[PDB]
């Protein structure tokens, strides 16, 4: 499969904040790279859907893009649920290899 | 899947005289006191029919395919239930749709379907010596019935399976020719006393059957019973059968008062 | 669509074998495959394996042979994975996913949208 | 319940009567129509569950992706359909039946194919991996009351027509009178009474010196009935 790295693994940031977040595979795949939102012993949701839009339901919050295999997406007004772990995981092949996971760290 | 049987003697087939048998009724037609020229295909009187016979005894056991040609005069003589179904077909496998009627002692089943079908088919009957009675135990007739483009099924009757030895008492006269795809069948059956060949006599057969099969038969097989109480184990029991073939012919037919064809002259079997 | 959820947690010891099967919901059950992935204590996840009805052969994880099976029945609208080869670091939460399908004409998305809420097990 | 979509069954009627005139004239269908064909004059029956785009779009000589991918068709006989929401359509949606979105090859004429085999849509050998630029050939539609006109299911039937007999129409029988008679294949004129004589069962017409045909069988209530001829 397709090797994805994600990073910040600790953001700095809380509720109401802009928080940005990336993750890059190694193969150049526009839409195929995309998020999911964590909780353990939670059901996840996925939130980014081919690249675009968001398959949580979320109104917008978040936006991004990719260019290459590098992308982008940040939510202008951070909420609780994105203290859960989002993973970012590359569809295109198998086994479906997910980044390391990140979250917003408050201490 | 199925058996191939042996302790079977090997013998030449019998020959016997068809009389005056192997008449039937030309048509649906009502017609009285009157002799009325018909040039159908008929057994000739005084034919040389083929005697097939099944016995305990030499264990005979009479069931090879035979050709069809225009059209088949059988009959057969029994008491015991031996000589059951017929198979009917260009080549008798499933390469083509074959036709097979089986009388298996339940009902009558006839069917069409690319049929794999034994070289030795059989409707074995075995003797439960517990309930002290014989009943319907082995068949297979076929390995697959593939494609099956006709069913039709009689209802439920009870055959008496019993084996059974000395004088037949019912002779089962049959017609079977093939008009245009249709099978047709004429039919007659009489009460009789004999271990021999057919009785002498006169009757004419009624069309009984009219089946819309589309099936072009070159050759067919006749279907015995296999009694048992191995492949040695196979009782032939007694009961026999007589396969002659139709040709045109002109025959003047009587009828009498009430439409029965009670005679008839072939008029290619002697100046007179 | 089919939010799948799981057995309870297992309390055994490594080299045992766990018994994990998902109940459907929603709808849209035989079609895209059922999948497991598993979820790292602390973090991380992987995929496992999966298996669409409709086909009956499935596919898996090279990291995971020998440890998953993975089967589904659309006439039983249950997920099944059995666990093998199972040793202290596969300590983890195992979870269902559904691998929905949108297709953009020519163009198609397999995603774990629906997920099950993952049964964990307690070797370590 | 009617075969899903990829789950045909082309049943063969042969060997009975039919009745198409009464099939077509129900006020209950909400489509019909004929190619080179009657119902009026009243074999094959496939019949089905497709969403309302398909079935406009699968018919005799109607082009369209759809068609060539789930049944084509050129044939002699009539396509007939009636709306099926309120048996398929659920609430949640019915998923249970596929439409193709990708494929091979196209279908010959009157000839339709259910296979759900993995296609690698030009490019990727899936080989039992998820759908990345190769495809499960197949998706469903939720059929769910709350839907339009192309998306409500129907239930299809592609009506091959040969080997199925129409109904007979059959009138009173009158007797005593000069009548221009038609007794299942004879025909003629005369007037008809009953006869004294009694025919075999299997006997349905009776013959003169000259082998005209007079005497029948009644065919509904079989009795011989006399058939002499008009001043
Ligand atoms: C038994 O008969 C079948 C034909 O129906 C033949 O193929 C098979 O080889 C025969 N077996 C033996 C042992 O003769
Ligand atoms: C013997 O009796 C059993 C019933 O207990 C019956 O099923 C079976 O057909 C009988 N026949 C033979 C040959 O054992
Ligand atoms: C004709 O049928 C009558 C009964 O209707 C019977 O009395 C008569 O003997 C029969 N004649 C012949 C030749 O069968």
């Amino acid at each position: 499969d397709i090797q994805m790295t994600q990073s910040p693994s600790s953001l700095s940031a809380s509720v109401g904040d802009r928080v940005t977040i990336t993750c890059r595979a190694s193969q150049n795949i526009s839409s195929y790279l995309n998020w999911y939102q964590q909780e353990a012993g939670k059901a996840p949701k996925l939130l980014i859907y081919a690249a675009s839009s968001l398959q949580s339901g979320v109104p917008s919050r978040f936006s991004g893009s990719g260019s290459g295999t590098d992308f982008t997406l940040t939510i202008s007004s951070l909420q609780p649920e994105d203290f859960a772990t989002y993973y970012c995981q590359q569809s295109y092949s198998t086994p479906r290899t997910f980044g390391q996971g990140t979250k917003v760290d408050i201490k | 899947q199925c058996v191939n049987l042996t302790t079977r003697t090997q013998l030449p087939p019998a020959y016997t005289n068809s009389f005056t048998r192997g008449v039937y009724y030309p048509d649906k037609v009502f017609r009285s006191s009157v002799l009325h020229s018909t040039q159908d295909l008929f057994l000739p009187f005084f034919s040389n029919v083929t005697w097939f016979h099944a016995i305990h005894v030499t264990k005979r056991f009479d069931n090879p395919v035979l050709p069809f040609n225009d059209g088949v005069y059988f009959a057969s003589t029994e008491k015991s239930n031996i000589i059951r179904g017929w198979i009917f077909g260009t080549t008798l496998d499933s390469k083509t749709q074959s036709l097979l009627i089986v009388n298996n002692a339940t009902n009558v089943v006839i069917k069409v379907c690319e049929f794999q079908f034994c070289n030795d088919p059989f409707l074995g009957v075995y003797y439960h010596k517990n309930n002290k009675s014989w009943m319907e135990s082995e068949f297979r007739v076929y390995s697959s019935a593939n494609n099956c483009t006709f069913e039709y099924v009689s209802q439920p009757f009870l055959m008496d399976l019993e084996g059974k030895q000395g004088n037949f008492k019912n002779l089962r006269e049959f017609v079977f020719k093939n008009i245009d795809g249709y099978f047709k069948i004429y039919s007659k059956h009489t009460p009789i006393n004999l271990v021999r060949d057919l009785p002498q006599g006169f009757s004419a057969l009624e069309p009984l059957v009219d089946l819309p099969i589309g099936i072009n038969i070159t050759r067919f097989q006749t279907l015995l019973a296999l009694h048992r109480s191995s492949s040695s184990g196979w009782t032939a029991g007694a009961a026999a059968y007589y396969v002659g073939y139709l040709q045109p012919r002109t025959f003047l037919l009587k009828y009498n008062e009430n439409g029965t064809i009670t005679d008839a002259v072939d008029c290619a079997l002697d100046p007179l | 669509q089919v939010q799948l959820v799981q057995s309870g947690a297992e309390v055994k010891k490594p080299g045992s074998s766990v018994k994990v099967s998902c109940k459907a919901s929603g709808g849209t059950f035989s079609i895209y495959a059922i999948t497991w992935v598993r979820q790292a204590p602390g973090q991380g996840l992987e995929w496992m394996g999966g298996i669409i009805p409709i086909i009956g052969t499935a596919n898996y994880a090279q990291k995971f042979q020998g440890r998953v099976t993975i089967t589904a029945d659309k006439s039983t609208s249950t997920a099944y994975m059995e666990l093998s080869s199972l040793r202290s670091e596969d300590t983890a939460v195992y979870y269902c996913a559904r691998d929905f399908r949108y297709c953009s004409s020519t163009r198609c998305y397999f995603w774990f949208d629906p997920w099950g809420q993952g049964t964990l097990v307690t070797v370590s | 319940r009617f075969a899903s979509v990829y789950a045909w069954n082309r049943k063969r009627i042969s060997n009975c009567v039919a009745d198409y005139s009464v099939l077509y004239n129900s006020a209950s269908f909400s489509t019909f129509k004929c190619y080179g064909v009657s119902p009026t004059k009243l074999v094959y029956a496939d019949s089905f569950v497709i969403r309302g785009d398909e079935v406009r779009q699968i018919a005799p000589g109607q082009t369209g992706k759809i068609a060539d991918y789930n049944y084509k068709l050129p044939f002699t006989g009539c396509v007939i359909a009636w709306n099926s929401n309120n048996l398929d359509s659920k609430v949640g949606g019915n998923y249970n039946y596929l439409y193709r979105l990708f494929r091979k090859s196209n279908l010959k004429p009157f000839e339709r194919d259910i296979s759900t085999e993995i296609y690698q849509a030009g490019s990727t050998p899936c080989n039992g991996v998820e759908g990345f630029n190769c495809y499960f050939p197949l998706q469903s539609y939720g059929f769910q009351p709350t839907n339009g006109v192309g998306y409500q299911p129907y239930r299809v039937v592609v009506l091959s027509f040969a080997t199925v007999c129409g109904p007979k129409k059959s009138t009173n029988l009158v007797k005593n009178k000069c009548v221009n008679f038609n007794f299942n294949g004879l025909t003629g004129t005369g007037v008809l009474t009953e006869s004294n004589k009694k025919f075999l069962p299997f006997q349905q017409f009776g013959r003169d010196i000259a082998d005209t045909t007079d005497a029948v069988r009644d065919p509904q209530t079989l009795e011989i009935l006399d058939i002499t001829p008009c001043s």
